[PDB]
């Protein structure tokens, strides 16, 4: 029942700077055999995890030497001396001193870039979907940084809740931005009852919240 | 080279059962402990089970005790996980792993997806997200495809049979209350190419043998 | 109606078969005990001498069956002697934690072995002994008790070896269940202590009696016949007269 507490949850860091990730244990990881089974892994987006450091400070064979680990007892640290683009991903600590083997919650390492305001686009429902009895209105926030952003739907200036869902991409490996989709789904009958469909986007790269809208019967 | 290859994933009804295998090569399998780790979608890693080289010592995470069995066949270089009384919370990518000399996870397989759900397999409806003035920024237009209500998860999206990759964003699926998934794929292209370049999103859903090719055109 | 010395006469051949098969030191101690029975003036003397040879002979056959060295009681290591020699870096702490239970230091099991680190005997594998005990218990329904020290909830490891002890209690008495229950109760406290010292120990206890089918004992069947034809009959003839 060892609990591993990672900090920070997310770490933005500029290319070439150092990163330092902490892992605290709820009890000591010193085994009676004298070894300390605290290990560090990196999971790149869409790949399986990879071992980096085993037993506190042993770099796994072939792992770049910008990675190192230190600590003892209940306090441990993974350092990346000089962050590279390929280091984007989620870092986990894990212990195998006690059963059950347990993981930290993960630290998301984020590549710092300059602020990028989202381009905001809106797509009315297609005619095919409309013929099927449903209407999905999609709002797209393209290529923005940092990730924090608020997206809300207003139909005839009435705020919507319970009928929209959003999804965010991983941080792009080439340009380090995020993209975000928000999909408003209405019944056909409810859709054909209103005129203006508006996506309202707040982001620190914008001088003020942006409302992107269309009128139903307009082309 | 050390390699671990899982198989046996797929779709299981709640309460059902499934046996995963992991084939190991490139090291003397029978001298080393082996492990299963899992990761639920968009969540962190979760250790599942350990088995010593000679099968003498077996450990289990408490969330699978009395339901999962770990075993191995040393002459066949094969690790097993027998899953029973499966629940929706067991939906995860399942990895087999080994320390090749210790209890850490030095080598990992590519993983195999187990989806525990009573939803029935279903190909997606694919709808165009047509470029318009509401999706144009300067000399750039955005367009895309809404890939709605499919099951189970694995769906692949490409554009123009993969020739178009620059500016493509395919969003992670969302599990809907209905028990199905939906996602969209978008791409920004030069507004000058609308009317001259054809844009087709290619949607492949292998669990249902559904392949869809949807032409996205400017709406008139 | 038979004199005790005459009882030993009738079982000359059974007891000569027994003495020839036991380990040397075991055979000698049993032989002396047998002459004590032959020259026993009282009925309590004979019975008490017969009981010792029941225990000593069976233990000799336990050593033969398992290819372990038979150890006379006088040469048997205590627990403290084992901690002193196998875990010398932890002996001082072993003493401090046994202040309130000093009799722990003097517990003397039938077999006190350690894993070959290459008077505590050494064995090739502790887990192999534990597994073969667990197998016969699972296969033939033979009651055992079995306890392994474990600091906190530690996992075993594959990257380093540690020294370890196997503590084994055996016996030949009617109440098989009661023997293993009391044995593991005696040793539980020291298992718990061992856990706090980071010392790996396994404790095994088992028992046979004369009603255990001859194929099912903890000793080879051939040894079962030698005991039943000698020491067991002697107990029957002592009663009748
Ligand atoms: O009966 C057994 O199973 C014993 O192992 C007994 C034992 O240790 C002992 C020690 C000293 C005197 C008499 C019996
Ligand atoms: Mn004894
Ligand atoms: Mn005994």
């Amino acid at each position: 029942q060892i609990v591993l507490s990672q900090s920070p949850l997310s770490l933005p860091v500029s290319l070439g700077d150092q990163a330092s990730i902490s892992c605290r244990s709820s009890q000591s990881l010193l085994h009676s055999n004298g070894n300390t089974y605290l290990h560090w892994y990196l999971q790149k987006p869409g790949q399986s995890p990879k071992l980096l450091i085993y037993k506190v400070s042993n770099r796994f064979s072939g792992v770049p030497d910008r990675f190192s680990g230190s600590g003892s007892g209940t306090d441990f640290t993974l350092k990346i001396s000089r962050v590279e683009a390929e280091d984007l991903g989620v870092y986990f600590c894990s212990q195998s001193t006690h059963v059950p083997y347990t993981f930290g919650g993960g630290t998301k390492l984020e590549i710092k870039r300059t602020v990028a305001a989202p381009s905001v686009f809106i797509f009315p429902p297609s005619d095919e979907q409309l013929k099927s009895g449903t209407a999905s209105v999609v709002c797209l926030l393209n290529n923005f940084y940092p990730r924090e952003a608020k997206v809300q739907w207003k139909v005839d200036n009435a705020l919507q809740s319970g009928n929209s869902q959003e999804s965010v991409t991983e941080q792009d490996s080439k340009d380090s931005t995020y993209s975000l989709s928000s999909t408003l789904t209405l019944s056909k009958a409810d859709y054909e009852k209103h005129k203006v469909y508006a996506c309202e986007v707040t982001h620190q790269g914008l001088s003020s919240p942006v409302t992107k809208s269309f009128n139903r019967g307009e082309c | 080279e050390v390699k671990l290859e899982e198989s046996g994933g797929g779709l299981v009804r709640p309460g059902g059962s499934r046996k995963l295998s992991c084939a190991a090569s490139g090291f003397t399998f029978s001298s080393y402990g082996m492990q299963w780790v899992r990761q639920a979608p968009e969540k962190g890693l979760e250790w599942v089970a350990y088995i010593s080289s000679g099968s003498r010592t077996i450990y289990y995470a408490d969330t699978v005790k009395g339901r999962f069995t770990i075993s191995r066949d040393n002459p066949k270089n094969t690790l097993f996980l027998q899953m029973t009384s499966l629940r929706s919370e067991d939906t995860a990518m399942y990895y087999c792993a080994t320390g090749y000399g210790g209890t850490w996870f030095a080598y990992w397989g590519q993983g195999t997806l187990v989806t525990v759900s009573a939803a029935s397999t279903k190909g997606p409806s694919v709808f165009p997200l047509a470029p318009s003035s509401k999706s144009t920024s300067g000399g750039t237009a955005a367009l895309g495809c809404l890939v709605k209500d499919y099951f189970p998860e694995p769906v692949t999206v490409s554009w123009n049979s993969g020739a178009l990759t620059s500016g493509v964003h395919t969003f992670p699926a969302v599990l809907q209350s209905s028990g199905l998934y939906s996602l969209s794929s978008v791409v920004t292209v030069p507004s000058s190419s609308l009317g001259t370049q054809t844009y087709i999103c290619n949607v492949n859903h292998k669990p249902s043998n559904t392949k869809v090719d949807k032409k996205v055109e400017p709406k008139s | 109606k038979k004199p005790i010395a005459l009882i030993c006469a009738e079982l000359y051949k059974p007891f000569q078969d027994l003495f020839a098969a036991l380990p040397k030191d075991c055979s000698e101690e049993c032989q002396t005990l047998f002459e004590d029975i032959r020259n026993s003036e009282s009925h309590a003397s004979a019975w008490s001498s017969a009981l010792r040879i029941k225990g000593v002979a069976y233990e000799g056959f336990f050593s033969l069956t398992n290819s372990w060295r038979y150890i006379p009681e006088d040469l048997k290591p205590t627990l403290g002697m084992a901690i002193q020699t196998v875990f010398p870096d932890k002996f001082e702490k072993f003493l401090e934690r046994t202040h309130l239970h000093p009799e722990y230091r003097d517990f003397t099991p039938d077999y006190l072995m350690c894993r070959s680190r290459i008077a505590v005997q050494e064995v090739s594998s502790v887990s192999a002994v534990v597994d073969r005990f667990k197998s016969k218990s699972s296969e033939k329904g033979r009651p055992i008790r079995q306890e392994e020290s474990r600091p906190k909830t530690e996992s075993m490891q594959e990257d380093i070896e540690v020294d370890e002890l196997l503590i084994v209690e055996v016996g030949y008495q009617t109440d098989i269940e009661g023997k293993v229950i009391s044995d593991i109760e005696k040793w539980k406290g020291v298992v718990n202590l061992m856990s706090h010292l980071g010392i790996k120990v396994n404790v095994l206890t088992c028992a046979d009696n004369s009603q255990t089918p001859r194929t099912d004992w903890w000793i080879d069947e051939k040894y079962v016949r030698l005991l039943l034809n000698s020491i067991s009959y002697l107990f029957k003839e002592l009663l009748e007269n």
